[PDB]
């Protein structure tokens, strides 16, 4: 049939729950706790983390993508009581090869052209980031360092960078306590694979290198007695 | 201007919902699309290859024996192969046929069972492989599965033997919730004759069994696909 | 190409952050504090403060705009608690040629002409503010006074003046405390520039005056080594 | 009498999306639109000038001897040039070229290298100048780059010497995050034989190297150019 269920299209194009996390905003400094997971937060999007632990677009070898990140954003300090007084969460889609915010309040949330969105906490907002990729496809599974000369990193293979998202709040006055759940979507659309690969025995040990994990259980079923069945 | 109404399910986030979004990046050319090999439209293409089946996984340890169903002389109307048509589960689970069909759901279509002789040109062997549907006890031995459709095809002359598995509608799919029952298909092996070995042998020969989907093959539904009840949130 | 990339009008046509303030309302007079940032603001609009410190804008001799100020007001007393109890704020483009406000209560925010808008605090305004512009272009890098005559001001040149936004609170009644942070995002549509000009060498030390900042360090960069490389 | 839904992205501001907004002085002419010279409609015909290379930034504080390349007498086979081809940083940052992809991303596209003799009429000399390509090291002498793509468009009765710069794609784009690395591309100059001065010359003369961009070039995504990283709000 021609019906979009088991093409690839409907296959991947689901939208999943990625980087759950959990800000706040305090003071300046304040209080000792900044750096952390509090007033701000940096993620480097990668879909490595929680597509069922990487295992559909695993599936293939070459993808190419259209992301659209639905960021939910939550107040888990009690929103039902206060803890939401026009709570704006600012978003913000940094690009590969640009400069990553390490502050609450740093030059790089409001700086040239860096896609950044504002909403109540409580709501949403979509997304549509374009195929932002080194290589023609999205090299998932991908043989070779960066060069034999400087080399960048590793074979990890962060070259095909899709992004890095950041998050944090505009907003004042320790006095009290909030707290902001922040929760990403992603779905890819327009999904376009390319040579299948054979999948993984275990979940995997590593992100990038495509290493099987030691000390492995049977990744396989023994017979319920003989060749003879039932 | 224009009047408008509300409706009922506003502010709703609808995880599953194709709707068109506004673009971060609202003016930029990509990377453009060149042509590679291999595209792949749909995962029934990725079902169509044999691949493989592991039948004499009945060692503890996994190695390369686990696809050797193994071949012995002087053994006649007795056990060579058995199984429950049971994708999804049992032998068939690791197969790419194994997770494809734990991925989706409720499933049909014909299959194509394939096997194939690993041992010395002068040796001669018949077999006798039987199916039976599913809802009917397998066969006891090779009289009993000779009354069923059996198939020959024998070793001596020819290596690959392929037969398709006709589907048949039970309760208009299959069941894909795990249980034991045995209503699912069955296909067995038997010797027909004993295995005549060149002289001197002195050892063991193999088949080599693999299985894939027809192009009449369905999957109708998707599902979660735990398999490990899987949560890791591990980011570098 | 003819894609809207690198062309004039995707150039200079993001959006950024010009103009951070933060006001409140109290009462008429109450505790004295009544006049530097507290119960209103007026700005005299001016890209001279964070366009990347006078930068792209400055590449180009001969500017024409039509701008859109999207006013982002938020509430910086914990919004989330309170302090947000129907805090309507207005805003105000006070035209270039008009008098400006000086005071909360005063008659220029209700007078004529004077297009003014109220919205919700943690809420939006757009607006389009077309080219009001005395010269046929905004002269942004010019040279001569406004008059050999009774001469208006010096060569800062506020000839060519903009407009002069202007932000108050309409409320009432001293018992508490609220703060209001506003921040307007200037936005060029339709730009058309003329006479490219070669780029400075120091970050700027002046408004208007084309400075170059005394005491300077190196901005060009040493050979590493020698004009042998590598 | 116009049903409608929700959508999720409610109340959004993005920053950097287009929609016409409503006016503030809805009916207001303008001052008029006159026609001005050098009308400009992209940033390709900024970056079409070949402006100049500081090559002799090598003194501690910034003059105009900056871009004076220094020729002496009786020495060969030994070097003039030498540079990395990565504009955006070192010698080609402080052009127009410079600030230009200082402001952009990923870029693409061949460049006009210009070189001019500043000497007297009669005056000779042969320099040799060698391109090589990224991902190539670069020459140890005057050898070594005549066995490269050597140029020498002689001193003596040429002044002027233009040689185009093709570009050659690397992983499908260039690198334009801050790194050291040396595949960048390479050009450098040898004297193929010594300058001939003229009579009780007693001094030196220069050369002057242009860099521009020929029409090829592409400039793709664009970025924040903290470049000091900026924070400077003062108004007046």
């Amino acid at each position: 049939f021609n019906g979009s269920e088991t093409d690839v299209e409907c296959f991947l194009g689901r939208a999943a729950c990625v980087h759950v996390t959990e800000i706040q905003n305090k003071d300046a400094t304040g209080i000792d706790n900044h750096r952390e997971a509090k007033l701000f937060n940096d993620w480097k999007i990668n879909l490595s983390s929680l597509v069922q632990l990487r295992k559909k677009l695993e599936l293939f070898t070459y993808v190419r993508f259209d992301s659209e990140y639905t960021i939910l954003a939550t107040a888990s300090q009690p929103d039902s009581a206060n803890y939401s007084s026009n709570l704006v969460v600012q978003a913000m889609y940094v690009p590969p090869g640009a400069p990553n915010p390490k502050e609450w309040d740093d030059y790089t949330w409001q700086s040239a052209s860096n896609p950044s969105v504002f909403f109540k906490v409580g709501d949403t907002s979509r997304f549509s980031v374009p195929y932002v990729g080194l290589a023609s496809a999205y090299n998932c599974f991908y043989d070779g360092y960066s060069h034999d000369d400087a080399e960048t990193q590793y074979g990890i293979t962060v070259l095909n960078h899709m992004g890095s998202m950041a998050f944090r709040i505009v907003n004042e006055h320790d006095e009290h306590k909030t707290l902001v759940k922040i929760r990403v979507y992603h779905r890819a659309k327009h999904v376009e694979a390319w040579i299948p690969r054979a999948p993984r025995a275990l979940p995997y040990t590593s992100i990038g290198r495509t290493n099987y994990p030691k000390n492995t259980e049977p990744v396989i079923k023994k017979r319920k007695g003989d060749i003879k069945s039932y | 201007g224009l009047p408008t109404t509300t409706l009922p399910g506003s502010g709703q986030f609808l995880t599953t919902d194709d709707r068109q979004s506004p673009s971060a990046l609202p003016n930029y050319e990509p990377t453009p699309r060149i042509h590679i090999p291999g595209k792949v439209h749909n995962l029934l293409e990725i079902i169509q290859v044999d691949t493989l089946i592991p039948m004499n996984n009945t060692h503890t340890k996994d190695e390369v024996n686990s696809y050797l169903i193994p071949l012995n002389a002087n053994r006649q109307n007795e056990q060579v192969f058995g199984t429950n048509l049971f994708i999804g589960d049992g032998v068939f689970k690791t197969t790419l046929l194994g997770e494809i069909v734990q991925y989706y759901t409720h499933w049909s279509g014909s299959l194509r069972f394939s096997l194939m002789y690993t041992g010395p040109a002068l040796s001669s062997a018949k077999l006798i492989l039987a199916y039976t549907p599913p809802g009917a006890r397998g066969p006891q031995d090779r009289r009993e599965a000779m009354l069923g459709t059996h198939v020959v095809w024998d070793i001596g002359l020819q290596s690959t033997i392929v037969m398709t598995i006709p589907w048949t509608s039970g309760v208009q799919f299959r069941y894909t919730d795990p249980d034991t029952y045995t209503s699912a298909g069955f296909l067995s092996c038997w010797y027909q004759t004993s295995l005549i070995l060149p002289p001197e042998t002195t050892g063991q020969v193999y088949l080599l069994s693999f299985i894939s989907a027809c192009p009449d093959f369905k999957l109708r539904l998707m599902k979660d696909t735990q398999t490990i009840s899987q949560t890791v949130a591990l980011t570098e």
